[PDB]
């Protein structure tokens, strides 16, 4: 992404206050929540029955922590997004065949969550800087499905 | 499709809403513009500036619909006839813009109800407005 | 949405389908898993070389399922009802795959019902499918 | 895109096939007559009322031309897309605003189209090349999206 520079701080910033061990299990479990059929991918993780159960399962936390792991990852790297999610598409794209759309959704349901922990702090400018870093992940997960 | 469930926590967040209603249908509406700047190709009878009146008199009008909506959760096909007709028909919005003004209200929702917006919350929410949408857009049909 | 010229069309065409349906059905499979090779991905436990004849016998079964559609057309989400439970629940398949296989079947209607396949009846059918399909994933949302 | 030579063959063979003056405009009205939201676009070419209406409009069938004629050029740079459409690409992003979405539903209604010719000779095999094909070229015009 793009990013103006007064995007690029605020994206930062607010990613500054982001207890990590936190957000991405909220994010990587509203999506399994949200968008049902996401669960096929996560059969072994065990009972998803509920959201509670979602919301419960310490696998479904482990992970969301990997996820928004590579986030900041990603985040740090904007200039130069496709290197860093390198392996990520083939895994994605190539041995579990994963429809972007869906990285589409995990991006919009992480925006959804920051939304929830700070507030009036994620303001519209702010979203609209997110939202560029999100598409750019996930064109970035993408663009191995060519 | 609206389980009993679903039409509960609909209620009980939008009753949460209260008035704010207008605030945060014209915040939805600003997040748009921003996040996604080829809506505002459909608007161009309108100042999208930041003060900006005109979008606040047409958040309300946003708001009052989704209440209106929520009321007749059971029947918005009928509730919605008009509405349809002229985003279907007169607007030919296309459909793709629905689920980006959803995605914002639902951000604009959580925005303001941090102890209410639940993973079983922020679901619901989710499918009522794509009921919505999808009758706003029944027409295409 | 789902007027009756579109359930009249939807019937014609259908009608001029008659037997070769399941072989109509097969073809789109076939098609399916050709150019979007992914959708292989749900069915691992089959044999999806070009001569399947368990691909022969899905294309039958599931053209079959829309027979049976187009005859229960104004009461599908009940016609349908099991199958919705066997992809959203069971299966899980993405919503999206659902698109595919429509236009596969559409691309397959047209080579085999060249005359029948108009504007007006392609726009009929495809909003038929588009309605099979829409019921299908209810279990979502 | 990628194409085997047995496919990259067998488009331009059914390709020749092709009476362009008239494909054309069958896709385009199509395009209109089924995905109606689409004639916001087109508003000055006169009557839409109907599927015949808008099947027959002459500034539907002229333009129908210029379309496929950009197909054609692509099919004579099935590598470098990207290069081959990069100027539509910014008509159609930057000053139509056109939703990406509304290229894979136009290249998948000249599939119909295609499919609508030729019949049997159109078996799937040729569906999935030319598949391929009107992808790349979907990509190809949303570039300046991305
Ligand atoms: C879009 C943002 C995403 C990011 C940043 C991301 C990141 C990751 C990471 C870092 C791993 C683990 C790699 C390893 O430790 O070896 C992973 C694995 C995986 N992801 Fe994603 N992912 C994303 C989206 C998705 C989506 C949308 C799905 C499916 C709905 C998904 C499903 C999977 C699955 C099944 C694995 C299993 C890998 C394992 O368990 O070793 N991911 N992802
Ligand atoms: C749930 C989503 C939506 C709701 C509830 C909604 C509702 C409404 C309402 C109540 C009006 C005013 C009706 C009147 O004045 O009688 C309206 C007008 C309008 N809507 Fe929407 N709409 C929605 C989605 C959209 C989308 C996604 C777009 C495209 C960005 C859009 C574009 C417009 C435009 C341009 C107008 C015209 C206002 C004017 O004439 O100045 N709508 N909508
Ligand atoms: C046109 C819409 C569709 C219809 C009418 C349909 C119909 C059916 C029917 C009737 C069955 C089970 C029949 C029986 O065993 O008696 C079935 C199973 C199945 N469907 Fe669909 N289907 C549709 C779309 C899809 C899509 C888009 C996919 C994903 C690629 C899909 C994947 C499957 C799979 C994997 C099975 C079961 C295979 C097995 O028995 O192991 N379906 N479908
Ligand atoms: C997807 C592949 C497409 C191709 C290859 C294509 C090709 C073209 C060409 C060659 C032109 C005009 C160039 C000229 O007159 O010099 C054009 C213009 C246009 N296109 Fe596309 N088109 C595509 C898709 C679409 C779609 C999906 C839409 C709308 C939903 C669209 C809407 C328009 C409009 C409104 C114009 C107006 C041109 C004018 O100012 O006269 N196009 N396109």
């Amino acid at each position: 992404v793009h990013l103006t520079p007064e995007e690029k701080s605020a994206v930062t910033a607010l990613w500054g206050k982001v207890n990590v061990d936190e957000v991405g299990g909220e994010a990587l479990g509203r999506l399994l929540v949200v968008y049902p059929w996401t669960q096929r991918f996560f059969e072994s993780f065990g009972d998803l029955s509920t959201p509670d159960a979602v919301m419960g399962n310490p696998k479904v936390k482990a992970h969301g922590k990997k996820v928004l792991g590579a986030f900041s990852d990603g985040l740090a790297h904007l200039d130069n997004l496709k290197g860093t999610f390198a392996t990520l598409s083939e895994l994605h794209c190539d041995k579990l065949h994963v429809d972007p759309e869906n990285f589409r959704l995990l991006g919009n349901v992480l925006v959804c969550v920051l939304a929830h922990h700070f507030g009036k702090e994620f303001t519209p400018p702010v979203q609209a800087a997110y939202q560029k870093v999100v598409a750019g992940v996930a064109n970035a997960l993408a663009h191995k499905y060519h | 499709v609206l389980s009993p469930a679903d039409k509960t926590n609909v209620k009980a967040a939008w009753g949460k809403v209260g008035a704010h209603a207008g605030e945060y249908g014209a915040e939805a509406l600003e997040r748009m513009f921003l996040s996604f700047p080829t809506t505002k190709t459909y608007f161009p009878h309108f100042d999208l500036s930041h003060g900006s009146a005109q979008v606040k008199g047409h958040g309300k009008k946003v708001a009052d619909a989704l209440t209106n909506a929520v009321a007749h959760v059971d029947d918005m096909p009928n509730a919605l006839s008009a509405l349809s007709d002229l985003h279907a028909h007169k607007l030919r919005v296309d459909p793709v813009n629905f689920k980006l003004l959803s995605h914002c209200l639902l951000v604009t929702l959580a925005a303001h109800l941090p102890a209410e917006f639940t993973p079983a919350v922020h679901a619901s929410l989710d499918k009522f407005l794509a009921s919505v949408s999808t009758v706003l857009t029944s027409k295409y049909r």
